[PDB]
């Protein structure tokens, strides 16, 4: 004990609010990923109490090496009964690239295209909340906080359509990324605001 | 001339410095997010209702820079459906405001067509009152034929309407028999977005302190150079709009890299589902077993085609019916 | 200085039209039919063996010749499984020739290693007499390790019998377990003629009036310059083995236009046909619907490499196999 | 009549001998083909008393465009029951292309190899009659005379197996080419020669 996993939590708690979910983009991709930086920055929302961490690059290098990312946060949660603990997080970490933006979207319409086609739809059925419901992250909430790494200043077609009132901390690298440096953004969304149009 | 855009040159500092920039790679298109004119008002102990009609004047004082600066086409984030749950104190404030601003516009036309100005207003417009809808018309139809500069004002818009707007148009072409359901690509969804007639925003600026986009061209700005800067949108200057684009030069390369590599990969991965298509319908009916007589090269180029002209089809439906306004009249 | 080369220089005539046409392309490799020996010693009123052996002269002659051009490999048909239904006196005499200029071959060994001369023999050598296969491997296995010219002896040889034997090795590769049948493939049974030590030839030489292939080569000379010429092969004279170079260079840029655009045209095929199999391996199993993690890619990579070692595992068997040879000892 | 049909068989009866089997190799392809003499030559075969006639070029443009090469040699057929004509110009008419040479050999070495994977046969039962009945022309004989037109001197890819004894006689160009020259053509393959090793 550890113990060290009571810490994590009244860390989490402290905060105003944590996100539920949580994304992780990265602007620039190293030669031979750091896979354990990555997945000690998913081991923290994980401790500290963050439903959902969604780790994404635009080149799908993750996506393309999604095994030994997985491997590296199941050895690093180890370390402060497998298949619990591997299904617990195939779960609450998704490993995304691009084509679960844009292609993602443009399959939805495919689809719903595809019962107007059959009499089974109307056009006019498909308001906004129709739309959300028909995406791939159906039964996951939209990410609240985007942590962007690296020196690209765009979202780089991340998940689009989940992203409109997610708040967007900027760090500058996640090459040696710190506990510390990890809270800090969290304390940043803690203290956003959200009026919702009023 | 205008009262939506000022006349006036840059200083010495501005011009240098615009010219020093000029020397790379400029944005074509910027969207601004016009945000803190509330706080803005709050600061100086005004009504909100000054802080936001502030916020017109720095927008008129905007558009010349960027026109100054070569840059001929913004996208301005006016009116969010999201807006519409304010006060109807502060919601008649800002209808009453566009009332104003737009047939001001009105009155001073043909300084329009003498510089070109094309005025687009992008949104879910049947949710504003019936005579603002009438005098926005009035404005679009009247520079509809206008291209040295444009700005498209998103009032009563968010970018989830906007893409299941876009959907929607995409399934009435079903439902029409103008497309199949095969035929939805991103490409296509891009042309029935309000924002069809523009390219993607190379900058996305948004002020005040908030870091979100708030359902703004979600799709148009997956690429775009993000820049978030505190200050607040009355108080806008030369300089905040210098930094936003010495920020995009920065980036430029980079965001191309990727932007050139997203085009390729999607094209390609176009390629191989109508390669397996072709070959679903070759190894049912015989086997294709082909070789020198091409079979499957004429397929692909037979398939593309049809699909190509269809879509073309569609879409001058689509404009038709976008055109079709009783509301100018 | 040996029997099978003779020791010459070209005359000025001949080098100096040697140092002309060497501006050009020229052919690595050239394949003869030598044909006429027997109407040409009932020309000039002599025994049909004066014949062949004035045949034989001509052979020596011609290697220097192509040896002065620069041309070091040379595959001749000396005798045709289909000779062996000439009379036993003619066979006789063609047997005995050979066990002559054999032999002679091994007494003049150490002069074909001053000058690098690799000999190889290649037919369906068991029908030959077990004395001749002897001396045959003696000379084949002397000569294995230079490199300097090579010379291709077709002895009891058709092309029909080549091929059919190429497909039985890849059959015995399959019996044995070295390869699946899907790994057959053209480059492959390349591989397993008994030419698969040279490439192939840049032109084909027929003398006497005859214009056909007589089962020689069919598979090696496909892109061949194809050069049929009425001259007797014992009369063969430089000049023409200069009409046929000339003849190869008028044809070089087309020929080879047509052998990149087929070898661009099968690798294109094999392309598709391996997509299309990784495909079927991916839509049986669940759906590939990828995408970003370039599983096809992998999939396809994975398919030739491991095609590649089998195939590279195979040949090391079939030489291997080839080389045990207790006809040497 | 047409009355033509005599004059012309009594050509081909006038030969010491005729080809069963001919092969027409093209090896300049023309920007828009000259189906019309290509038809020519094939119709001429046939009045004179070949029975099978094979096209080919090396690009394959005749077995691309197939159709529009057998309509003109019906077309010129007519000319010195249309389902009757038609399929007999299907049967004594085939358009090949390099597919049909090595390609062809390797599919059957596959099929073969298949059968000694499945037990069903033995290497050594591949004699070269075997492979000879295992080709996609296992019930058409061997061409007797190629007709090569043309600047380029060889056969580019055609049939190498079954060109094994075929005379190649070859003519510079099939542009406008006239009866009287096909026809030396065949007085050269009439006087030919084969004495099949003796
Ligand atoms: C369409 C229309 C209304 C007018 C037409 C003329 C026009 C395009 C004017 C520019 C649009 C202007 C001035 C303001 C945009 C409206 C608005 C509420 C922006 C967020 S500032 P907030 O109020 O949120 O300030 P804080 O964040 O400090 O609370
Ligand atoms: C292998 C061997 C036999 C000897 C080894 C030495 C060697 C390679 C000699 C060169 C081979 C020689 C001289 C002749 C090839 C044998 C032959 C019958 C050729 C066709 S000439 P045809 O007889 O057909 O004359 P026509 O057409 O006028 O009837
Ligand atoms: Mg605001
Ligand atoms: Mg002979």
């Amino acid at each position: 004990a550890a113990h060290h996993r009571m810490r994590w939590r009244a860390d989490g708690r402290s905060l105003e609010k944590l996100p539920v979910h949580m994304g992780l983009v990265i602007t620039e991709v190293e030669q031979e990923p750091s896979f354990s930086d990555i997945a000690s920055l998913v081991v923290w929302c994980m401790a500290v109490g963050i439903s959902y961490i969604s780790v994404y690059d635009h080149q799908g290098i993750f996506k393309r090496n999604n095994s030994r990312l997985m491997d590296e946060i199941l050895k690093q949660q180890q370390e402060l009964d497998k298949d619990d603990q591997v299904l617990n997080c195939h779960l609450a970490v998704k490993v995304l690239s691009p084509e679960d933006g844009k292609a993602d979207i443009v399959r939805a319409a495919q689809d719903f295209c595809q019962l107007v086609a059959q009499k089974q739809k109307r056009p006019t059925d498909l308001d906004v909340d129709t739309l959300a419901s028909l995406l791939s992250s159906n039964g996951c909430p939209d990410p609240d906080l985007v942590l962007k790494f690296g020196p690209v200043d765009s979202t780089l077609g991340f998940l689009p359509w989940h992203i409109r009132l997610t708040e967007i901390v900027s760090l500058p690298s996640h090459l040696n990324i710190s506990y510390e440096d990890f809270f800090s953004a969290l304390r940043q969304y803690a203290a956003c605001e959200q009026r919702l149009g009023k | 001339g205008m009262s939506w855009i000022k006349e006036g040159e840059l200083s010495l500092w501005e011009r240098f410095c615009a010219n020093i920039i000029k020397a790379g790679p400029m944005p074509k298109h910027i969207a601004f997010i016009m945000d803190g004119n509330r706080r803005y008002a709050k600061k100086c102990q005004v009504e909100r209702q000054e802080g936001h009609s502030q916020g017109f004047n720095k927008l008129a004082e905007t558009l010349r820079w960027c026109l100054n600066l070569g840059i001929l086409e913004v996208t301005v984030y006016a009116f969010s459906i999201e807006n519409f749950k304010r006060s109807k104190s502060e919601v008649d404030g800002l209808m009453d405001l566009a009332r104003q601003k737009f047939s001001r516009l009105m009155e001073e036309k043909e300084k329009l067509q003498k510089h070109g100005v094309c005025i687009r207003v992008l949104g879910d417009l049947h949710l504003l009152p019936l005579d603002l809808q009438e005098l926005i018309a009035q404005a679009v139809q009247a520079t509809k034929n206008y291209n040295k500069c444009f700005l498209n004002v998103c009032f009563a818009y968010t970018s989830r309407h906007e893409i299941s707007n876009a959907v929607r148009e995409m399934a009435w072409g079903v439902e029409q028999g103008l497309l199949d359901p095969s035929d939805i690509s991103e490409s296509l969804l891009d042309k029935c977005l309000y924002t069809n007639r523009s390219p993607h925003p190379d900058i996305l600026i948004r002020t005040s302190g908030e870091v979100r986009l708030s359902d703004f061209l979600l799709w148009q700005t997956s690429h775009s150079c993000l820049v978030f800067q505190p200050v607040l949108w009355p108080e806008y200057t030369f300089w905040n709009l210098f930094e936003a684009i010495l920020q995009f030069q920065m980036n430029h390369s980079v965001l191309q890299k990727a932007r050139d590599m997203y085009a390729e990969e999607r094209k390609r991965q176009q390629l191989e589902r109508d390669q397996a298509t072709v070959t679903e319908q070759l190894l049912r009916e015989g086997l294709q077993a082909s070789g020198d007589a091409q079979l499957r090269r004429t397929r692909l180029h037979k398939l593309s085609a049809r699909r190509e002209e269809r879509v073309q089809g569609f879409l001058q439906a689509l404009e038709l019916k976008r055109a079709d306004w009783l509301a100018r009249l």
